[PDB]
RNA sequence: UUCACUGGGCCAGCAUCAGUUUUGGUGGCAGGAUAAAUCCAUAGGAAUGUAGCUUGCCUCGGUAAGUAUUAUAGCCUGUGGGAAUACUGCCAGCUGGGACUGAGGACUGCGACGUAAGUCAAGGAUGCUGGCAUAAUGGUUAUAUGCCGC
RNA sequence: UGGUUCCUGCCGAAGAACGUAGAGUUAAGGUGCCGGAAUACACGCUCAUCAGA
RNA sequence: CAAUAUAGAUGGAUACGAAUAAGGCGUCCUUGUGGCGUCGCUGAACCAUAGCAGGCUAUGGCGAAUUGCAAUG
C-alpha cells in the first residue's frame, strides 16, 4: 500500500504540473515540510546562541 | 605550404568523445572556438575549442553554415573518406590500432614472418 | 587462443591420482640406518597416461599452423612490453 | 628504459630541465647532459647578467646548470650526493657521447614554452661576458664535428636508401603479405 | 559552473482583497536552480520593495535554445559595480547559443574587471540579426567574406619525458 | 589466540641517556616524540600474560607446586625458580615430562654428560 | 633465448609522506610504461618483488627477494602504493623492483 | 608383535563467505517545451548573392561590378510530422577488479529457499594445499638510509 | 628565597577538544624540484635596466 | 677470499645540422629564396628476439617430469 501510496502521489503531482501546462496556468507547489541537517563546523569557536 | 581553419576543412578530433573521428569545420566562432560537424563519423555538429582537435591538410569546398543533410552530400561527393584512407598517416593510425589488437600467437607469427623476411633480405642484400 | 580437448578421454585420473605416495615401517627403519636412492624414478602408468593423452592432443595440434612451434618456444617480456595494454 | 641518457641542452630553458633533471637523478636515471653552452634563458642578456651579478657577490655554463640544479636536490642528504654522483654535464658533444643520440625534453624547450615575441638568453654568451675564456675553443671543436657528422649521416642515409631498395624489392612477396595480414 | 537559462516568475503574494498580482517574469543565467532563484530574488527587490518573504515564485523552468546549431552574434548590455560608482557596459558576442555566450561573458567581466557573479547584473542579451549591427570591430573582423587564417599555439601537451624527434612546430 | 602487543618497545624516562645518574624506569614529568604509558596500550585481556608459545607462565619451586598444574596443561607452563639446586631440578623435569607439562626453561644449571 | 623477463620493473619512488612526516609502511612505485590510474588498475593486487644480492650465501645464493603487493594508485601520474611484508631500506630509493603478474586476472 | 590409518604449531597461497571500502563494465526506467536539436514536408526572406545575364580591363578567359534570391550552391526564418539523444533522478538491475578485517565461540533468534525432508551467503571464517629440526622463524646489538628532534 | 623522593585510572576549576591500532573519506593547506600530489584544462592581463608570486 | 660487486645489470644508450610565421625526404630541371610529390600530427618506432637459463642428432627424430599448486630459487 506504501508503495502504491507514493507511486499515485508522484503521477498525481506531476500529472497536475502537466495539467498546469495544459491549461496554459501555472501550478504552485506544497511546501516540503521536513528537512535533513547536516553539521559542517568544529566544536571550537561557536556562539552560544 | 600552410594548413588553415576555413569552412570545409575536414579535422580529425584527437581528444573527446570522439577521439579520433573525421569531422569538417561547419563555420567559426573566433580565434579559439569553431563549429564542427562529423555526420559520417557520427560525431553530432557541436561547438569545439580548437585544442581538442587537429587540421587535416585534406579539404573541399562546403557551403557557409551549411545543415547537416547538406553537409553529408557534400562529404559523400567530396569523397574524401576514401582520401584519408589513402594517406599514409591514417594507414599508420590504423596500423597502430591492429598492433593492440595482436595476439601473442599472432605476434610469434610476426616474430616467425620477421625471421623469414630478413633471410630473404640478406640474400637480397650482400649480392647487390 | 584454443585447441579441442574432445579427442582426449582426461576423465579417468583425479585429484587423488596426483596423491603423493607415503612411506610404511617408519621406512623400514631407514633400512638399518642405511640410506638407499632407487624411489627416484617415475611411475610407469604416468608416463602412459602421458603419451595416451599426447597422441590425441598432437592430432589436434597438427590441424593448426604453426602451433606446435608456438608450445615449444617459451615466453618473456621484451623492451617496451606493456602488459595492461598488450591484449592476450 | 634506457641506462644512460643523453641530453642536448641546445634550445632549452634552464630551471625546467633543471626541474626534469632533478626529479630524474632521484628517480635513478643516469643522465649525461650535452651541448650545454647553448641552453637558454628567460628574458633579456641584461637582466639575467645582473641576476649572475648580484649572486656572485665559478664561470662555466656547466658549473651554471649544475650550481641550478643542485638548488632543486636537497643536496645535503647523502641521497642527494648520489644523486648529483650520477650527473655528467657538459659544454659541446665531447667524445664518446658524440657517437649516440642526444634526447630533448619538450617540456623544456625554448620554442614550445616561450611566446614568440620575447627576449631569451644564450648561456655560453653569458659565461663568456662573465668571464669564461674558452667559448671559442668549443665552437671549434663542435664545427670538426658537425662536419664528420655530416659525413656520418650522409653515409647513413645511403645505406638505409639500399636497405629501403631491399625493402621494396622484398614487397609484393607472400611472405610481406602474410605481415600485411599479421599487420607489418 | 555552466550555467543554464531559467524562467523564473514571481507574483508578490495575493492578499486579502488584493487578488491576483502581476506576475512578474525574468529570465535568470545560473548554474542550478537555487541560485536562480536567489539571483531572481536579488533582482526583485532591486526592482520594487520585495522580499522573499513578502512573495513567492511562480514558475522555476529551463529554456533550451531553439536552433543550437547556428553560430549567433549577439548585443548584451550589463550592469554592474566599480565597486564605488556603477555603469553600463554593451559588448556584442559570436556564439552558437545564449548560455555559452553569457558563460563566456562572465569569464571576460571577471578577466578585466574583477568583478564576482554577484557584482555582475546582466540586462538583455539579444541576437543581433543581420550583419553590420556589429558595432564591435573585434567580431566584425570574423563577419569577413571567406576567412581563413593560420592556428597560432602549435604547441601540443607531449604527454612523454623524453623525444627522440628534436619536435618542431611544423605547421 | 593471536596476541596483540600494542607496543614492542619499552617506555623511557625523557633525558635518561643524557645523564648516567638517571634511571630508565618509567616516571612522569611534571614534543611528543617521546611514547608515554597509558591505558591504550593495554594488551588484550585474553591476550595477556601470554608467551610466544602460547601459555601462562607459573613459577613451581618444588614438585607439589609442579602437581598444581595437572589439570591445566595446555593453559600454563612451569618456571623453574631461579634459585633452585640443580638436584631438584632434574627431578622437577622428570615429573614435569612425566606430566607432559612444557617447562620454559629447561637447561637451566644443567648439562647432559654422556 | 635472449629474454627471460616475467616481470615489469619499476623504481622505489619514495615512503608515503606529509611535508614533515614519512610512513615508511606504504611505499611509492613507478611503473614503467604506466601513466594513468586506469592503466594502473591492471596492476592492482599483483605480487612485488625487491630483488637485492647480499655478501654472505644464506640458503645456497646471495640474492635475497624482499615481497609484497600492490594496494591502490597514488596520484594522476599511475603512481601505485605498495606494502610489503617488511617495509624497505629506504636507501632503496630509485631502484628497480620487480612486479610480477600473479595475481593474474587475464 | 602384525597390519592399516592419522598427527602439533607457525607462516604463507588459493577457494567460498561475511563486514568496511575503492575502482570498473553494463541494463531498464521516470521527467523536461512529454528534452531541445537534427531529419522530413511547406511558405516567405535575405546575403559574407549560387547559377544566369549585361558591361569594362584584360594571357584566345580570367577578373571586376551590377543585375540576378536557386537556377549549374545553398542558408535563414515561419509552420506541420516523426523519433532519437543529452541532462537530471530512480532501480529492493546485472556483473568485475583491488585493499583491510575474521571479533565472537554446543543449540536457541530472525529469516530465506525448499511440496516435503532438508539446505543456506541468515545472531562475526571456514575449507583445501605448500614449507619447517644441520629447523622454520624470531630476537639482540653496531653501522648505514630516510624523516623528525634547540 | 630555594628545594620537597613510585606508577596508573577517574573527576577536575578559578583547520581541528586529541585512549591504542587498522582501513577508508576529508577540513585547512597545497599538487615545477626540494616535496607527497595535474609542467592539468579553459579565458583574459603583465616582460618589470633587480615585476610579480 | 676468489672465476662477484658496490644508489641498484638481466633484449639493444638505436648518433646529421639548423629552422620553427618552417623543416626534412625523394625526384626533375633553369641548381634556385626553382618546381613537383611526400612526411610529421610521437619511440605505440626500429633492430634483435623459438631451441635444457636454451639439450643430442638427421623439414625430421630422441631428452625434459618428482623442483609434486607461488615462495630469488
Amino acid at each position: 500500500a506504501y508503495q502504491k501510496e507514493y507511486e499515485t502521489a508522484e503521477r498525481n503531482i506531476i500529472q497536475a504540473k502537466r495539467d498546469a501546462k495544459a491549461a496554459g496556468s501555472y501550478y504552485v507547489e506544497a511546501q516540503h515540510k521536513l528537512v535533513f541537517v547536516v553539521r559542517i563546523k568544529g566544536i571550537n569557536k561557536i556562539p552560544p546562541k | 605550404n600552410w594548413r588553415l581553419v576555413e569552412v570545409g576543412r575536414v579535422v580529425l578530433i584527437k581528444k573527446g568523445q570522439s577521439a579520433g573521428k573525421l569531422a569538417a569545420i561547419v563555420e567559426i566562432i573566433d580565434q579559439k572556438k569553431v563549429l564542427i560537424d562529423g555526420p559520417k563519423a557520427g560525431v553530432p555538429r557541436q561547438a569545439i575549442n580548437l585544442g581538442q582537435v587537429v587540421l587535416t591538410p585534406l579539404t573541399f569546398a562546403l557551403p557557409r553554415g551549411a545543415r547537416t543533410a547538406t553537409v553529408s552530400k557534400k562529404w559523400a561527393a567530396a569523397a574524401v573518406c576514401e582520401k584519408w584512407a589513402a594517406s599514409s598517416w591514417a594507414k599508420k593510425i590504423a596500423q597502430r590500432e591492429r598492433r593492440a589488437a595482436l595476439t601473442d600467437f599472432e605476434r610469434f607469427q610476426v616474430m616467425v614472418l620477421r625471421k623469414q623476411k630478413r633471410y630473404t633480405v640478406k640474400k637480397a642484400l650482400a649480392k647487390a | 587462443t584454443k585447441v579441442s580437448v574432445e579427442g582426449v578421454n582426461v576423465e579417468k585420473f583425479n585429484v587423488e591420482y596426483f596423491a603423493k605416495e607415503k612411506l610404511t615401517k617408519k621406512e623400514k627403519k631407514e633400512a638399518n640406518l642405511f640410506p638407499e636412492q632407487q624411489n627416484k624414478e617415475i611411475k610407469a602408468e604416468r608416463v602412459e597416461d602421458q603419451k595416451v593423452v599426447d597422441k590425441a592432443l598432437i592430432a589436434e595440434i597438427k590441424k593448426t599452423p604453426l602451433l606446435k612451434q608456438y608450445l615449444s618456444a617459451s615466453f618473456s617480456l621484451k623492451n617496451g612490453d606493456k602488459p595492461h595494454m598488450l591484449k592476450f | 628504459v634506457e641506462p644512460v641518457v643523453v641530453i642536448d641542452g641546445k634550445g632549452h630553458l634552464v630551471g625546467r630541465l633543471a626541474s626534469v633533471v632533478a626529479k630524474q637523478l632521484l628517480n635513478g636515471q643516469k643522465i649525461v647532459v650535452v651541448r650545454a653552452e647553448e641552453l637558454n634563458i628567460s628574458g633579456e642578456f641584461f637582466r639575467n647578467k645582473l641576476k649572475y651579478h648580484d649572486f656572485l657577490r665559478f664561470r662555466a655554463p656547466s658549473r651554471i646548470f649544475y650550481k641550478a640544479l643542485r638548488g632543486m636536490v636537497s643536496h645535503k642528504t647523502a641521497r642527494g650526493k648520489a644523486a648529483l654522483e650520477r650527473l655528467k654535464v657538459f659544454e659541446g658533444i665531447p667524445p664518446p657521447y658524440d657517437k649516440k643520440k642526444r634526447v630533448v625534453v619538450p617540456q623544456a624547450l625554448r620554442v614550445l614554452r616561450l611566446k614568440p615575441g620575447r627576449k631569451y638568453t644564450t648561456l655560453g654568451k653569458l659565461s663568456t661576458s662573465v668571464g669564461w675564456k674558452y667559448e671559442d675553443v668549443v665552437a671549434k671543436l663542435e664545427a670538426k664535428r658537425k662536419v664528420s657528422s655530416a659525413e656520418y649521416y650522409a653515409k647513413k642515409r645511403a645505406f638505409t636508401k639500399k636497405v629501403a631498395s631491399a625493402n621494396a624489392t622484398a614487397a609484393e612477396s607472400d611472405v610481406a603479405k602474410q605481415l600485411a595480414a599479421l599487420g607489418y | 559552473a555552466h550555467f543554464k537559462e531559467y524562467q523564473v516568475i514571481g507574483r508578490r503574494l495575493p492578499t486579502e482583497s488584493v487578488p491576483e498580482p502581476k506576475l512578474f517574469r525574468m529570465r535568470i543565467f545560473a548554474s542550478n536552480e537555487v541560485i536562480a532563484k536567489s539571483r531572481y530574488w536579488y533582482f526583485l527587490q532591486k526592482l520594487h520593495k520585495v522580499k522573499k518573504a513578502s512573495g513567492e515564485i511562480v514558475s522555476i523552468n529551463q529554456i533550451n535554445e531553439a536552433h543550437p546549431t547556428k553560430v549567433k552574434n549577439f548585443g548584451v548590455w550589463v550592469r554592474y559595480d566599480s565597486r564605488s560608482g556603477t555603469h553600463n557596459m554593451y559588448k556584442e558576442i559570436r556564439d552558437v547559443s545564449r548560455v555559452a555566450a553569457v558563460e563566456t561573458l562572465y569569464q571576460d567581466m571577471a578577466a578585466r574587471h574583477r568583478a564576482r557573479f554577484r557584482s555582475i547584473h546582466i540586462l538583455k542579451v539579444a541576437e543581433i540579426e543581420k550583419t553590420a549591427d556589429v558595432k564591435r570591430q573585434y567580431v566584425k573582423q570574423f563577419l569577413t567574406k571567406d576567412l581563413k587564417f593560420p592556428l597560432p599555439h602549435r604547441v601540443q601537451k607531449s604527454t612523454k619525458t623524453f623525444s627522440y624527434k628534436r619536435p618542431s612546430t611544423f605547421y | 589466540p593471536k596476541i596483540v602487543k600494542k607496543h614492542t618497545k619499552k617506555f623511557k624516562r625523557h633525558h635518561s641517556d643524557r645523564y648516567h645518574r638517571v634511571a630508565e624506569n618509567w616516571r612522569k614529568q611534571k614534543r611528543g616524540n617521546i611514547s608515554q604509558p597509558k591505558i591504550g596500550y593495554g594488551s588484550n585481556k585474553k591476550t595477556k600474560f601470554l608467551s610466544p608459545s602460547g601459555h601462562k607462565t607459573f613459577l613451581v619451586a618444588n614438585v607439589k607446586d609442579l602437581e598444581t598444574l595437572t589439570m591445566h596443561t595446555k593453559t600454563y607452563a612451569a618456571e623453574i625458580a631461579h634459585n633452585i639446586s640443580a638436584k631438584n631440578r632434574v627431578v622437577i623435569l622428570a615429573r614435569a615430562k612425566a606430566l607432559g607439562i612444557k617447562v620454559t626453561n629447561p637447561k637451566g644449571r644443567l648439562a647432559l654428560e654422556a | 633465448a635472449e629474454s627471460h623477463r616475467l616481470y615489469v620493473k619499476g623504481k622505489h619512488l619514495s615512503y608515503q609522506r606529509s611535508k614533515r612526516v614519512n610512513n615508511p609502511n606504504v611505499s611509492l612505485i613507478k611503473i614503467e610504461g604506466v601513466a594513468t590510474p586506469q592503466d594502473a588498475q591492471f596492476y592492482l593486487g599483483k605480487r612485488i618483488a625487491y630483488v637485492y644480492r647480499a655478501s654472505k650465501e644464506v640458503r645456497g645464493s646471495k640474492i635475497r627477494v624482499m615481497w609484497g603487493k600492490v594496494t591502490r594508485t597514488h596520484g594522476n601520474s599511475g603512481v601505485v602504493r605498495a606494502t610489503f611484508r617488511n617495509n624497505l631500506p629506504a636507501k632503496t630509493f630509485g631502484a628497480s623492483v620487480r612486479i610480477f603478474l600473479y595475481p593474474s586476472n587475464i
